[PDB]
């Protein structure tokens, strides 16, 4: 089965350069067109560029013309998006997708996305504190608990619970921009009252931009 | 349900044969298509016709020569073949609910085959509405107008929070493999509609139409579809600062408002009965793909010192699902 995996997003200084990788598995990139499509935060979808990896014939959106370069390496079955002359309007999640079909084209398979933040500011790993389950955080057999992920830049942080064994009743809130200019978000989970004390609760925070991986253990009050 | 093909024969190169497929079981809501197969070699796709006939598409080797028609009243799908080459010599199969897969085509129903022997001797997509909200099992429609003719080079994509856009409809009216039958696409010149017939709590998303008729392929405004549910009150919980956070000079106090509907809730902080302002930050989650609820976190951020000044730290919540305001609190220093 066809799979497009991306790598190389994150923080990049204005004016600077960032090269995104799109690794393809389950097909040859020589058979189809590979694309890059972006999405500004809370905005719609923008087609960036495209390549026909066979001959290397590219096509770009005026918005990225002369600045970004789409290129492929068939030997590796990977397509690339080298971003140069980086402006703030370029801050977006960057997806790659292919055009698959028989007697038609359609972006059937996409990449997972990678957020690119164009900022002069510096990277900062988060500070994780437990939001410990209390009797003031219990209501009719359902106990809530969580994790505070304060002071990090840029986005994103990803929170998983018990290494992904716990997914039900999880709510990792969107991040809030503080006065500092740093982001902070919570991630909460509601578990049964019987489970506290007998079951271990750990939140797995990952700030890829500054390679931070923290596994804070949430114990009761 | 059975599909029965009729019309195959021996033909000389450059002749013209029509194949009929009688579907008995209804068929008018699904895509009908034709496959072909040469013995010893895997079965390959030929042509497809969307449920309403809006759009068709043909494998490159038959484009311009073959024509797929459909009679919804006569329960028939036809294949008008023309200028037949000897390489068209195969067993022609007729199929029901033919959909692209990413590796080829799939179908729900298959015919028995009829042998055929050929003997040698800048465009903008204007989406409407931008926001939409409806109850479960309501029929919703997203109308998207092309600036100039784009034929049927139009695809419908659903995007949910956090994740990448997913392909729902292709070639204006064709369903991709996996997509539930409640979604149907339609074309009328430049106007392309998407119809989710029996709206579900997992259809919460932003949908975009897209034209790939020219370069650049262009997307529409999108449509955030909100799923309505019954008024549901929040479960309010209160979280004091950890001792870890207090070692530094700050104290964050989070108030959780779990799983509520509608999204409008009001949260007031009180510190020793003293109502707080401009010292708290809010964040609301995106509606649930399962129960259509929202959740909200109000964080009260103060200094280590100020937290040590006061006693009671209360969170006061107001919502439709409540007859009265919910207050959750704690006293600093008590177990």
């Amino acid at each position: 089965e066809v799979q497009l995996v991306e790598s190389g997003g994150g923080l990049v200084q204005p004016g600077g350069s960032l090269r995104l990788s799109c690794a393809a598995s389950g097909f040859n990139i020589k058979d189809t067109y590979i694309h890059w499509v972006r999405q500004a935060p809370g905005k719609g979808l923008e087609w960036v560029a495209r390549i026909y990896p066979t001959n290397g014939y590219t096509r770009y959106a005026d918005s990225v013309k002369g600045r970004f370069t789409i290129s492929a390496d068939t030997s590796k079955n990977t397509a690339y998006l080298q971003m140069n002359s980086l402006r703030a309007e370029d801050t977006a999640v960057y997806y790659c997708s292919r055009w698959g079909g028989d007697g038609f084209y359609a972006m059937d398979y996409w990449g997972q996305g990678t957020l690119v933040t164009v900022s002069s500011a510096s990277t900062k790993g988060p500070s994780v504190f437990p939001l410990a389950p209390s009797s003031k955080s219990t209501s009719g057999g359902t106990a809530a608990l969580g994790c505070l992920v304060k002071d990090y830049f840029p986005e994103p942080v990803t929170v998983s619970w018990n290494s992904g064994a716990l997914t039900s009743g999880v709510h990792t809130f969107p991040a809030v921009l503080q006065s500092s200019g740093l982001y902070s978000l919570s991630s909460v989970v509601t578990v049964p009252s019987s489970s506290l004390g007998t079951q271990t609760y750990i939140c797995n925070v990952n700030h890829k931009p500054s390679n931070t991986k923290v596994d804070k253990r949430v114990e009761p009050k | 349900v059975q599909l029965v093909e009729s019309g195959g024969g021996l033909v000389q190169a450059g002749d013209s044969l029509t194949l009929s497929c009688a579907a008995s079981g209804t068929f008018s809501s699904v895509a009908m298509g034709w496959f072909r197969q040469a013995p010893g070699k895997e079965r390959k796709f030929v042509a497809n016709i969307s449920w309403n006939g809006d759009s068709t598409y043909y494998t490159d080797s038959v484009k311009g020569r073959f024509t797929i028609s459909r009679d919804n009243a006569k329960n028939t799908v036809y294949l008008q073949m023309s200028s037949l080459k000897p390489e068209d010599t195969a067993v022609y199969y007729c199929a029901a609910d033919v959909r692209w897969t990413g590796d080829g085509h799939r179908a729900d129903y298959w015919g028995q085959g009829t042998q055929v022997t050929v003997s040698s001797g800048d465009i903008q997509m204007t989406q409407s509405p931008s926001s939409l909200s409806a109850s479960v099992g309501d029929r919703v429609t997203i109308t998207c107008r092309a600036s100039q003719d784009v034929n049927t080079a139009v695809a419908w994509y659903q995007q949910k929070p956090g994740k990448a856009p997913k392909l729902l409809i292709y070639s204006a009216s064709f369903l991709y493999s996996g997509v539930p039958s409640r979604f149907s696409g339609s074309r009328s010149g430049t106007d392309f509609t998407l119809t989710i017939s029996s709206l579900q709590p997992e259809d919460f998303a932003t949908y975009y139409c897209q034209q790939h008729y020219t370069t650049p392929p262009t997307f529409g405004q999108g449509t955030k579809v909100e799923i309505k549910r019954t008024v549901a009150a929040p479960s309010v919980f209160i979280f004091p600062p950890s001792d870890e956070q207090l070692k530094s000079g700050t104290a964050s106090v989070v108030c959780l408002l779990n799983n509520f509907y509608p999204r409008e809730a009001k949260v007031q902080w009180k510190v020793d009965n003293a109502l707080q302002s401009g010292n708290s930050q809010e964040s609301v989650t995106e509606q649930d793909s399962k129960d259509s609820t929202y959740s909200l976190s109000s964080t009260l951020t103060l200094s280590k010192a100020d937290y040590e000044k006061h006693k009671v730290y209360a969170c006061e919540v107001t919502h439709q699902g409540l007859s009265s305001p919910v207050t959750k609190s704690f006293n600093r220093g008590e177990c």
